[PDB]
């Protein structure tokens, strides 16, 4: 006969013990384990709500890799992507780059909480997270590896993290401030708490039935598997959140959430904000990307941190607002500047498209609306060099996105500048400025693409130079996802 | 324009088409991109400091670490395949000398010497898997990386079994203390300290290849003669047949370790000056595993044959790799 | 005298770098500004006059300052901005 | 370390011995084991080709279902039932219908030969065969039971086999004769030598193709799933063949060859034959029935045979020739009698349809075309009541099906009529009134429907009471699949 | 028009939505619709004959054995599963103790037991898999069946690891002629002949009650007890480790045939006059059991204790049905 | 005086069974036939007419012979053939 679970599974967590040929602190330093002055005793209240062992997890894991690599190979022969809608390819290829690698890295990040946390039930579920983000690593790179004969642009699912080109900056920007550069206990905070369980977790389940709407299985079937290992390692951080509330800390708490909140949603509106709103057909869409924001992630971050002990970041209602308007600023500065990415981009503002547009974002015409007014009538007036870019546009600092907003009859566009040690930084907003400012030490040196532009780093020092810079070459440069078919529409 | 690749960029012309293996291993970490700022931010971090100096400074060198491939070919999807068939054999049995009531039969003498030689390794394995885990995230490459992830949850798979194994013993002799003294034996116990020791100083050695060395190279192959072989083939004679084919089952994975070390130190010798590096360091963690294996061994029976078998075992996986 | 600014045009959506000289006027400054946003995004007003305003506090710079004479940071954000004056 | 598997082999199947304290005789009884004077020794050279063991076994087919049942799964949300064909939809329907319980009962006729064989390794093969029509059967319920509220058609899944429906009694005709009713040597010649070996493992390749053609997925897998455990016991027959022609008896298992592939050839020809060149919509046409039968049946069975020192069947050239004809007169009569069955046949005469019948079959429009001239007239002039029977039709006493053939200008219709002990008999072809013939004592009670309907049997004695008898009633009775509109084109 | 139904028509109004089992096991056979012509040909031949003598004319009656249901609820899918899990752990145990040297550990005496009282066992084992595949094709529902499919299976899993430690055994111990010679000992051995005149002529039962009985309920908790039962204690007290868990694992098996026999008895219960039947049928052939267990244990060491075990602890496989 | 009979009609595809009279004329057999082929899957040919020949054999029946007397087995097959004799 088996035990059950409940009666040894507290054994397998009792791994603390008071070191004595090396003392505790070189065991586990500061700068790695952010213990915070609370002590071993304290770390071991630390209890995950979702338990798991080794046997179950290899065996129920060997039935979700089998499964999806089923799908897979019965699938491939039928080549959906060679007949799917372009906005979905380009959907695809931008997700696999963005994302493969970070999964991978976000190994490394859960063997931070594995070594270095001083809760031991903390250092063996990051040990599964290790495993889960292997998963999510390996599988993600196997997929989009299929389609490689294809088309340039899928060998960037490997090589986009390893380039220049400005999302992936904007994309490690946010990984290695979130992950890959904190102490155990922030990295459980950061990472699993703020974005795994905040955005990663809800999205990837919309993500698979927009898939499954565009009749991909090979990739609804992927994307839906990822993501029921979710939660197992995302649980990590509400444990140390209430650790560091029950003792003395709910400003430091407080404002590492306030932090990974901002940075997330931030790198969530240009990588998915497009997509649900742009490239998604039309009558495909469930429901806006304000919709999405609001029914599944603002709701649920105010119970977790009501639940918590925590409040509301200061920046809320200002977050509120923004849903209105960020994302459609990062899609037009995306399709503007297109060349400048490694999938074709979606205009999304055929008529049809427009009221659609207008319904869920009343305003939409009379401001985002004028300036797809201009690039339509020049691409009905044979003038389609003036819809492509001449210059660069402001990067912000922290973000490492453009500085954009609400354009035309309710101009907003605002730059939250800062003098800092003889040097001038520029900000998309109040709160990337306020990152920095708590904490300039953490990313005082960084340069922004336009600084390495204008600092002499991008030689020849022209457009076609930052293109080598960025390791873009024609074959994968971006253009207009469906060749211009919507601009018929107007002749 | 660019033409479609047969494969990803980083592996064209190889002559044979990148197995599976290859196309989800390789060339994945970006912190190496740019040794002088490895990650997307300020430059003097702490973290930046960290992988400078303990990465990037290594005495132990070479041109091209993503040039390392697993012998075994791990991937996460054949990890779980093999390990759930491993898995299978030995909750098999578990369950299965449970039924039989294989606990009730073993002697007094014996169940005092699990209590004292066999349940606290918990400590050792978990420590072990805290050794791992770091060697994961300060390598120069991911497959090197890789290795040690697939070996630190072996290390987990085995303070597993030992905390299973620790509440069956616990629920068939209750008056032992199974389980609530396991900690103290760990800390003050003679027969662990030299144990303990080796694993707390090498659980602070920060350079990666003096991580790889002290935890792979020195204390693995200590552990595992001391644990596996010798407390495994003294508990089979004894009586205790679980505990004989559970340490046999735990030592295949000591083995593939092995495999993917030797190939490790393989590679590294291609370079002029890293025998001289590695014998070094092995120089100097070596007496800290003599005085494991000793303390350990010795209070077991036939004690000193004990500590002949484990040391000269030990020393020859290293033997065999030209150290 | 070439001196790089960033151009938050009125009605764009886009703050862009927008290389100016030292020895350019304001409205020299507004003209090398518009080439990045007019007939691109922005339909052009010509019964208006673009002016320049530092971004920061709002002042004004008259048409005919040079670049030389603003006081500004190398990289300093401007408002180009439609009136009639 | 593990033995290799040809080192212990053989002993799995050393199970034979010398019985003591009953005899040879009554341990295997003559009329269940068909030794056929050849003795125990001799039985034991029995050498299959393709061996396995059963560790292999439940490892592999746990791996099949696993995958299998997973793509079941992530597809069954996207119902493409809903839209696929409906010449396709009924193509699942007629062969769930057919097949499910008669692959079932194939697990019964398996189980003859484990316990009745003489060979050993006939005994041991015979069990995985069991095994795996018990898979077939299994799954094949599994499958279909999807669908049970969109039509009370997929009932049929189960029900068909239990009816008096017509078909469902040619279906049991054939399997009742090649499997259910014959020792055990008998049943390795005649259905897993000439019915499997011969039809249903090129049948089930092709099958599979098509249905991923059709953009059916669930079903594309199910069957090629099913299709790759065929060869491991349709080897069955081979070495049965051997023995018999090694010792004295290549006329015996001469016969039983041209009995099993001719009863198959004729099921073959109503439940396949108008599926490929009928139902399958126009532009998804590989190839032809005559085509796929002369590729990849009728050469392979010349090699076998051929290789096994056995001759081509006396009706060969006849069987040649009927491929340009028997098919299509079982689809005309399926498509008349429409509602005597549980699926909607595809008329599939529209012209472009007929110019293609007329490039694969010369001489279809001025023979087979003449009668589909009278329908179309009918349906367009607002006659449709011409089109649906007000009789039965002559049934062959041997195969169960209707007797046609060539219509038109050049009609050749034939009845091979016997009289036998004061009763008159009808049948399709000369081979199906030879196969009686034979072995009269076999058939000579049997009556099929007409039969019955003839002797009172079937009450009310009209056409609305033998649809009682079939058990059909509104609902699961067939109609045009595409609802009469290929009859638009010609107004 | 008929409406389409939540279900198979024959399962509607069940009240609990049908399980997968159901789904798929239930109302198969269709040579039941008729039973004065079983199948679609002429009424007279022999096949028609057969199953009309020895399905429907048998003395053990009810109204509906469709209403069966295994207790296990085994499909295809299923079994394959648990058994996977199974063999996992025989094939472990298999690769496992070879690695050891457990073959090169047991005596010669044992060793000569071996070929005389284990490997033989391969016929004994095949001929309950030919008793259980008939039961398979003679049975009256569809559910009583597939019981007796996935049991014949069990009966070659047996088979097959009596054919692989047979050779293993011969690799071992060359001299011996395992795998040679235990046709003779199977066919001359009187220890053999009680088993081997039992087996033979339950063999040539036809009826499917008295298959069912005398397979199910007498012979095999004879083969069980002596073979997997007393002959596993011996293996195990004599050195035999493997085969004393083996012969453990098989009787996993064992315990899940009686379990669906129980229930088919029980289900015959219901019915006036079955009990009589089927302890009628029990007495013609409890006295070959009896004989077999005699035969076989008396040759054992210990052999009296082990023929009062074997016989009581088959009785009561019955005696817990209410026979 | 009902007596079954299958009927081979000239151009169809199926023999049919045909319930006949026994005091039926051959003419009388073939226009009970007819009904089952003609204007369902055979064109008529007024042209011509319809007689009745026995399919084992091939004789030809008198169009005014009745079926009393033609010495049928129940269910014999017919051929239905169009000629203008
Ligand atoms: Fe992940
Ligand atoms: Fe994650
Ligand atoms: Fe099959
Ligand atoms: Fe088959
Ligand atoms: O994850
Ligand atoms: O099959």
């Amino acid at each position: 006969s088996m035990l059950k679970r409940e009666d040894w599974y507290d054994l397998t967590r009792t791994t603390n013990w008071t070191p004595k040929y090396v003392t505790e602190n070189e065991l586990f330093p500061e700068e790695m384990s952010g213990a915070r002055g609370i002590s071993m005793e304290a770390w071991e209240k630390y209890d995950e709500p979702y338990k798991i062992t080794y046997p179950e997890y290899v065996s129920i894991q060997r039935e979700k890799d089998s499964g999806a690599y089923s799908i897979k190979a019965a699938l491939e022969r039928d080549g959906f992507v060679d007949r799917a809608d372009p906005g979905w390819v380009s959907t695809m290829q931008l997700h696999f780059g963005a994302i493969a690698l970070e999964e991978y890295a976000a190994s490394t990040a859960e063997a931070r909480m594995a070594r270095f946390a001083k809760a031991p039930g903390n250092r063996n579920m990051a040990t599964f997270g290790m495993m889960d983000e292997n998963r999510h690593g390996q599988i993600q790179l196997y997929f989009p590896y299929a389609n490689v004969k294809r088309s340039r642009k899928w060998d960037w699912a490997h090589k986009a993290i390893h380039t220049n080109e400005w999302a992936a900056i904007a994309a490690r920007s946010f990984w290695d401030d979130m992950m890959m550069t904190r102490d155990s206990v922030a990295v459980s905070i950061m990472l699993t708490f703020a974005f795994e369980t905040g955005f990663s977790n809800m999205q990837f389940l919309g993500l698979a039935a927009d898939a499954a709407e565009a009749g991909d299985h090979t990739f609804a079937s992927l994307i839906s598997s990822i993501q029921t290992d979710e939660s197992r390692h995302a649980q990590q951080g509400g444990p140390s959140l209430k650790i560091l509330v029950e003792n003395g800390k709910k400003d430091e708490a407080q404002q590492m959430v306030d932090v990974a909140i901002w940075r997330s949603w931030k790198l969530f509106s240009v990588l998915t904000g497009p997509i649900m709103d742009y490239y998604t057909p039309l009558e495909s869409r469930n429901q806006s990307f304000k919709e999405f924001m609001l029914e599944w992630i603002v709701a649920q971050f105010e119970r977790q941190l009501l639940d918590l002990g925590l409040d509301k970041p200061w920046y809320w209602d200002q977050f509120m607002q923004d849903l209105d308007e960020t994302h459609h600023g990062m899609h037009l500065g995306v399709w503007y500047w297109r060349p400048t990415v490694w999938w074709d981009p979606a205009a999304g503002v055929s008529p049809e498209e427009r009221e659609w547009l207008e319904e869920k974002y009343p305003g939409w015409n009379d401001t985002w609306g004028q300036c797809w007014d201009v690039i339509t009538d020049n691409l009905v007036n044979g003038k389609p060099e003036l819809t492509v870019p001449e210059t660069l546009p402001t990067i912000c600092n922290m973000c490492n996105l453009p500085i954009a907003h609400t354009p035309g009859n309710k101009w907003n566009v605002k730059d939250y500048q800062l003098e800092y040690e003889g040097r001038l930084y520029h900000f998309g907003s109040e709160a990337d400025r306020w990152c920095f400012q708590i904490d300039p030490e953490r990313y005082k040196n960084h340069t922004n693409l336009v600084d390495r532009f204008l600092k002499g780093e991008i030689q020849p020092a022209d457009l076609a130079g930052a293109l080598m810079y960025m390791s873009l070459e024609p074959g994968v440069m971006g253009d207009d996802a469906h060749d211009y078919e919507w601009v018929k529409a107007y002749q | 324009a660019l033409k479609p690749l047969k494969t990803w960029s980083h592996l064209a012309g190889n002559r044979r088409r990148p197995s599976e293996y290859e196309v989800v291993s390789t060339n994945l970490h970006y912190f190496t991109d740019n040794p002088e700022r490895p990650w997307e931010l300020d430059s003097n971090l702490p973290m930046q400091t960290w992988y400078k100096k303990y990465c990037f400074d290594s005495p132990l060198k070479h041109d091209d670490w993503n040039a390392f491939r697993d012998p075994d070919q791990l991937v996460y999807r054949t990890y779980n395949l093999l390990q759930d068939g491993q898995e299978s054999y030995v909750q098999g049995l578990f369950d299965q000398l449970n039924d039989r009531g294989h606990d009730q039969m073993l002697t007094r003498e014996w169940v005092e010497t699990l209590a004292r030689f066999y349940t606290p390794a918990r400590y050792l394995f978990h420590a072990l898997q805290m050794g791992s885990v770091y060697i994961h995230q300060i390598a120069p490459a991911s497959t090197i990386t890789n290795c040690a992830t697939y070996e630190t949850a072996d290390h987990l798979r085995w303070l597993t079994h030992t905390a299973y194994r620790t509440r069956e013993l616990a629920n068939c002799y209750p008056d032992v203390g199974f389980g609530k003294r396991e900690r103290d034996v760990w800390e003050n116990d003679p027969a662990w300290q030299g144990f303990r020791e080796l694993i707390e100083k090498a659980l602070i050695a920060w350079d990666w290849g003096e991580a790889f060395t002290a935890i792979n190279l020195v204390t693995k192959p200590a552990v595992e003669e001391a644990l596996l072989q010798q407390l495994g083939s003294l508990a089979q004679s004894e009586g205790d047949t679980l505990l004989g084919l559970l340490a046999q089952a735990q030592k295949r994975d000591a083995e593939r370790h092995r495999r993917w070390s030797s190939a490790l130190v393989k590679m590294a010798l291609e370079k002029e000056g890293n025998r001289e590096v590695l014998q070094k360091w092995v120089a100097k963690w070596e007496p800290l595993a003599d005085k494991a294996i000793e303390a350990y061994c010795s209070a077991l029976p036939d004690g000193e044959n004990a500590i002949v078998e484990a040391k000269s075992a030990s020393r020859y996986v290293r033997q065999m790799m030209g150290l | 005298a070439t001196f790089p600014i960033m151009s938050n045009f009125e009605r764009d959506f886009v703050i862009q770098l927008v290389p100016v000289d030292t020895e350019d006027t304001m409205d020299q400054v507004a003209e090398k500004c518009a080439y990045h946003s007019i007939n691109r995004r922005v339909h052009p007003q010509p019964e208006k006059i673009l002016r320049v305003r530092r971004h920061e506090d709002g002042t004004l710079f008259p048409r005919g300052m040079i670049v030389s004479d603003a006081g500004l940071r190398p990289t300093e954000t401007l408002d180009i901005i439609f009136m009639d004056n």
